[PDB]
């Protein structure tokens, strides 16, 4: 029980730990990448915005 | 890409978040404070640094003068930001900056010299291979799953509302307002002095901020709620100070956030947040009004007060035209959303053309960031 | 002596007498009061705090 | 006089006019001394 | 005498002053102290009392524990406060309070309930017909002859700077600092220990306060004056104690008042008075700052140090922009100026409408003072 993984955990403020647990359960980043249509849509958005840039 | 993940570093005015791209959770979130000792140290062998940064500084609040490097969304101490970035890279994550790309977020409207200084600092000293600068309010809509809508953001620095139309930030309709969490904390002190409790040092400001975070809510109707609070004592709650004393907040719980809706309490002559959002939509063209009223996203640290959603909906309904589609979309994780949007944006394969190489910076100076990143 | 005026002169120190003479010479209250313009301007100003308070 | 006044007001719009003034304009607030006011008394 | 004239009572932490309405001078000025015997008393048949009040308490300093009823501008022992007010009404003024109205002064920012207490023990016990409560620093501006300006009042208990525009004060720009003359007396007693002289009891604190009133001044430049004291011995004065001993304070004459401008000597976080009034000015609007620089008025007992005006003007001019003009106003009777302002406020014919009637208090309870007094 001497590794730093224990260390930060008891140096966590409790609410930050619980927010980590909740957004761990929530998994937003995985859903946004797994959805095909919105992913390739935002790819098109940034691509032709870059194309308009130079 | 596969071997190395870009570092997602969100530099909020009050807190700093850091993690790896493609991951759900940031690895380290810590306050953006730097403290210097204020008393003479007489113990020879216990070890005293010149300055404490981050959570170590906030642990020893009693012997430090806490200073914030970011003031009203404007950096006022650049070497202090060098310290906070050094603490982020080396201590919190234990990763070298020269082997991974970094991603930086920024306010929608900042001076040009600020962007130039961030680019110069990030390339000259840390020697990062690739960096990119993104607007803070844009990434929240990407985290929302949306490409069209109005984004209201409120942190410890400043509160601004922007419209986004298929990923385009309209520069004319972006509106700014100086109602942040720090001003609410100062007003909480100013109204706490009525009951008889006095806080004056920078150490107690964290106590007052914790009181604001834990015991506040937004009244749906102010006039009825003041009569309710005067009639009975059921609204009063007790808080237990670090030295063991117990205070009763009572009436002030719905008086602290009310400065957001009526800025005349703080002496500011500006309009409320609801009028700011209404005027921000009013400045755009007619064609996109329908999908701005029908699509509103709240984000930022200040927007997690309980009951802010219904009050915001009612106040924006009172100003909208008749039979108008009005809806407020507030995610529960609304003040971790900027990091989520940054990791999402860094995760894509077509994003890799956004990176600024070291050769490009060396050729074109610090002014290349504005031409490369529009 | 048993007279309270004589004890009044006996008790109080020199600096209180010095201040009393100093701010008896200038007569600030009389200068504010019997001067018409300033006096009736504060008259009016107190009138609008009555108007404004309730 | 009329053209001078018109150039003056147009200059107050923010317009840059090269018209120079035969009679220039002086703006002084002035001050009325009041005996009730205590002097500043600084050195 | 033919008509009932109001009583103007100025009540701070240090001394209490009382006089009649429209008079040039207050009738009674005496320290606000209540003393109680500590030593055994064996002399039967002669004058002993269980408590001494007023100047009689300071006469017999050698057999009492002096106890101030007002601490930091807040009343902490109400029985001694009632005893002080009884001695004010009957022993000094020798007029019954039921015939005449009374006017009281109070600090700008304070606990709310204090005002209620000042109501309840004034109508119920003394049976006054009417009273009124006014902020202390507004009366200084009224007595100076100006309706617009910023005023600093630093009494023995609390320091506060308020800006007033068109005779009608601004609540949001009020700055209050808990640094006054009593803390200066304690600091002087602490730094007089280093020379060898020791002062520990209450009478010794009174003696040290007398030493501070006799031999102190504010240096125009701290470094230059300190080097001057390092060069020669021309900055030495000899004070003779009531015992008969002679002490030579020397270097400490300009170190005791310097805590007003550098509160880091006491360890407090807040900075000096000059930047405090600078921040109070900066919290106001831009348009009114021009009148605020030219109408700075000093008041209170602590502001009677020699050379306070020049040092204050130099510091506030160093802080102010170069195009702006600075004017300090130092009345030669500033120590009593608040009371003089009260005499102005009790003579106005419109002020007859301001009085809180006894019937109104009986109808509305002790909470009438918040709505009636501004
Ligand atoms: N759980 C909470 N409840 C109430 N207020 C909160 C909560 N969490 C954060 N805040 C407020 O949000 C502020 C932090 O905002 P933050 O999100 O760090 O701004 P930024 O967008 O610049 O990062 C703090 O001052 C705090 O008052
Ligand atoms: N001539 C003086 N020189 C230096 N300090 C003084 C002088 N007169 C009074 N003081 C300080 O000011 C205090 C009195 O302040 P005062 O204005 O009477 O307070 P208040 O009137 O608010 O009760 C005294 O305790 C003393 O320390």
């Amino acid at each position: 029980e001497n590794n730093p993984e224990y260390l930060r955990e008891r140096n966590m403020a409790p609410d930050l730990r619980q927010d980590f647990n909740m957004m761990e359960q929530k998994k937003r980043v995985s859903m946004i990448l797994q959805s095909p249509a919105f992913c390739e849509e935002l790819e098109s958005m940034i691509q032709e915005q870059f194309k308009k840039g130079k | 890409d596969d071997d190395i993940a870009a570092l997602v570093v969100d530099n909020g005015s009050g807190m700093c978040k850091a993690g790896f791209a493609g991951d759900d959770a940031p690895r380290a979130v810590f306050p953006s404070i730097v403290g210097r000792p204020r008393h003479q140290g007489v113990m020879v062998g216990m070890g005293q640094k010149d300055s404490y940064v981050g959570d170590e500084a906030q642990s020893k609040r009693g012997i430090l003068t806490l200073k914030y490097p970011i003031e009203h969304g404007i950096v006022t101490n650049w070497d202090d930001m060098e310290k906070i970035w050094h603490h982020t890279f080396y201590n919190e994550l234990r990763v070298a900056p020269e082997e991974h790309p970094v991603l930086l977020t920024e306010a929608p409207l900042n001076p040009k010299a600020n962007r130039e200084k961030m680019t110069q600092i990030m390339f000259e000293t840390f020697n990062t291979p690739a960096m990119y600068v993104a607007i803070q309010a844009v990434l929240s809509l990407y985290a929302s799953g949306r490409t069209t809508g109005i984004v209201m953001d409120s942190g410890d620095g400043v509160t601004h509302t922007v419209p986004i139309y298929e990923g385009y930030a309209l520069p004319h309709a972006i509106l700014r307002l100086d109602l942040a969490g720090r001003d609410l904390t100062d007003y909480l002190m100013k109204i706490l002095t009525e009951r008889g409790y006095s806080f004056t040092t920078t150490a107690e400001r964290e106590i007052v901020r914790d009181i604001k975070e834990k015991l506040c809510y937004v009244a749906l109707d102010f006039e009825q709620e003041m009569a309710t609070a005067a009639s009975s004592s059921s609204l009063e709650k007790s808080y237990e100070l670090p030295d063991g004393q117990v205070i009763t907040i009572g009436n002030e719980r719905f008086r602290c956030p009310e400065a957001l809706f009526q800025p005349s309490f703080l002496g500011m002559e500006s309009c409320g947040i609801h009028e700011t959002t209404f005027n921000s939509i009013m400045k755009c063209d007619v064609d996109i009004r329908k999908d701005l009223y029908a699509n509103t996203v709240l984000s930022g640290g200040t927007t997690m007060y309980p009951g802010i959603a219904d009050r915001m909906q009612k106040e924006i309904t009172a100003l909208a035209p008749s039979t108008m589609k009005i809806k407020i979309i507030a995610p529960p994780e609304r003040k971790y959303s900027v990091w989520i949007g940054g990791s999402i944006l860094a995760s894509l394969s077509t994003f890799q053309q956004m990176w600024i190489s070291k050769q490009e910076y060396d050729e074109s100076g610090p002014s290349i960031v504005h031409r490369k990143c529009f | 002596e048993e007279d309270p005026e004589y004890l009044r002169l006996r008790n109080r120190a020199a600096d209180l007498r010095q201040d009393f003479n100093l701010m008896e010479q200038k007569k600030r209250v009389t200068m504010i009061l019997q001067s018409p313009s300033f006096r009736e301007e504060l008259e009016g100003l107190i009138q609008e705090q009555m108007k404004k308070g309730n | 006089h009329e053209f001078e006044a018109l150039m003056r007001m147009l200059d107050n719009l923010g317009y840059r006019t090269g018209y120079p003034y035969r009679y220039p304009l002086v703006q002084e607030k002035t001050k009325h001394k009041s005996e009730v006011e205590i002097p500043a008394t600084v050195t």
